[PDB]
RNA sequence: UCCAUGGAUCUCCGAUCGGGAAACCGUAUCCAAGCUCCGUGGCUAGUCUGCGCUCUUUGGACUUUGAAAACUUAGCGAACUGAAACAUCUAAGUAGCUAAAGGAAGGGAAAUCAACCGAGACCCCGUUAGUAGCGGCGAGCGAGAGCGGAUUUGGGAUUUUA
RNA sequence: GAUAGCCCCGUAGAUUCGUUCCUAUGGUUCGAUCCUUCCCAGUAAAACGCGGCGUGUUCGAAUUCUGAUCGCUUUUACGCG
């Protein structure tokens, strides 16, 4: 629901019981996605970027090789978020104008 | 030259567009800075090859592709994509002999537009490269 | 994790090494400190043109 | 191939059912 | 009178320029190129010779916002009741709410079934059977593959290369 | 004005209506391919919790959807076998 803005790397809140240790009774509750607001670093605009990423999709940043190689990827993947959508674009566009 | 290659087709005669666009080839018109663009869009790069494989290496011979290592990287990646190897061994040579992207360091970059699998069967060209070629 | 060092520094291998660090102690550090670089290719190849 | 290569070519269903059409000209 | 076609006018809210106590109250720009209109300069008055405006209209680009019953697919998600009371279980993934979409939507051409024999996307309708399986092994929940019909479709990326 | 085949209107139908046999062609053909777009993966598993599986979840649950963690798999010999 906050993914509609946030990189959250399709990571999903999931709605489902709690089951108690003995008696068996079920309570419902969820089950939130870490959840850690950063300030990456942007080889592109070389300034730190601030935006509330997972923690999965910070592993993810990691393998791939920053925020940057990584924005480079999928955007029917990325088609989750718009603004991640735009996001990719316009770091593409600027790499567009660095070669 | 124009008009007769319009008379070849421009009324869309295949082997005449074929045969005249060897004679523009023959014509070798300049390749210098724009010409070159020219030329390519007279040879094109890859696709059916045949008659245009001709001007392929005419067009690496006029002076070269040289006119960018990344340039070079298209021409390599149209010779390899005609799957016109000898003429692709053959144009590498040439580049070589003619100041290619400087083998002591075309080398690995060749090895990096391969790990880029681009141009996956020019792997063989590549051992050429690395053998004689 | 590993990355490739634009300069060398203590208690770390020689400038144009690679070397393994931990992910924090290169993603806060290190990395806007413009000390070092994540080995994608793309910015291994700028390192030997650097040098 | 050098490795492990492409699968077998063919979707093994696209492969039986063209052998299927195949032999049933025996 | 009247039919059919096609044209004229065509008040307001809903409403979407701003306000709003619904049916009421407030309101275009920029730029070209058009005659008219209104002073301005020309002093050289020479089509007496020329500039710069406006209101307007054309013709553009700026200037900009859409709704439904059921259906579908999802997000949430309950109790009454059943068990002869009840906490696991049922009710029920129902009621209801929200979001998105199209006239259908989905689903879709095997990291699938079967059992050394074979089969061949997807659904939908009979059947296997209330069978097997689940379950305070209670109450109830309850099939897959396969056979019969409806359908009839695979296509592309593969590319055998000059 | 009572129960209508032939009293009336329609109704069957016949008809008129707007119902297929048909466009070349210049403008120049980015001159019918004188073009080519990004692929091994935080991925499959795994542990725990959940759940969808018509089979309370690993006291026995097989596959499975997902949250936090963690995470695998392969070209090379006298130019040739």
């Amino acid at each position: 629901g906050r993914a509609k803005r946030g990189l959250y790397a399709g990571r999903h809140i999931q709605y489902g019981n709690r089951v108690s240790e003995d008696g068996g009774n079920k309570s419902r509750r969820c089950w939130k996605p870490n959840v850690q607001e950063k300030r990456l670093f942007s080889y592109i605009f070389d300034s730190h970027i601030k935006v509330k990423v997972t923690t999965h999709a910070l592993r993810c940043i990691d393998k791939a090789g920053g925020i940057d190689e990584y924005l480079l990827k999928t955007p029917y993947q990325k088609m989750d978020t718009e603004m991640g959508l735009y996001w990719k674009t316009k770091v593409e566009a600027r790499y567009a104008e660095l070669g | 030259a124009a008009a007769a290659a319009a008379a070849a087709a421009a009324a869309a005669a295949a082997a005449a567009a074929a045969a005249a666009a060897a004679a523009a080839a023959a014509a070798a018109a300049a390749a210098a800075a724009a010409a070159a663009a020219a030329a390519a869009a007279a040879a094109a790069a890859a696709a059916a090859a045949a008659a245009a494989a001709a001007a392929a290496a005419a067009a690496a011979a006029a002076a070269a592709a040289a006119a960018a290592a990344a340039a070079a990287a298209a021409a390599a990646a149209a010779a390899a994509a005609a799957a016109a190897a000898a003429a692709a061994a053959a144009a590498a040579a040439a580049a070589a002999a003619a100041a290619a992207a400087a083998a002591a360091a075309a080398a690995a970059a060749a090895a990096a537009a391969a790990a880029a699998a681009a141009a996956a069967a020019a792997a063989a060209a590549a051992a050429a490269a690395a053998a004689a070629a | 994790l590993e990355v490739i060092l634009t300069t060398g520094i203590e208690k770390l291998g020689k400038a144009g090494e690679t070397v393994k660090v931990a992910p924090g102690y290169f993603r806060n550090h290190l990395m806007p400190k413009l000390l070092a670089v994540p080995n994608i290719d793309k910015y291994a190849y700028l390192i030997r043109e650097q040098r | 191939e050098m490795g492990a290569w492409k699968p077998l070519g063919i979707s093994a269903r696209r492969r039986a059912m063209l052998r299927k059409e195949v032999l049933t000209n025996g």
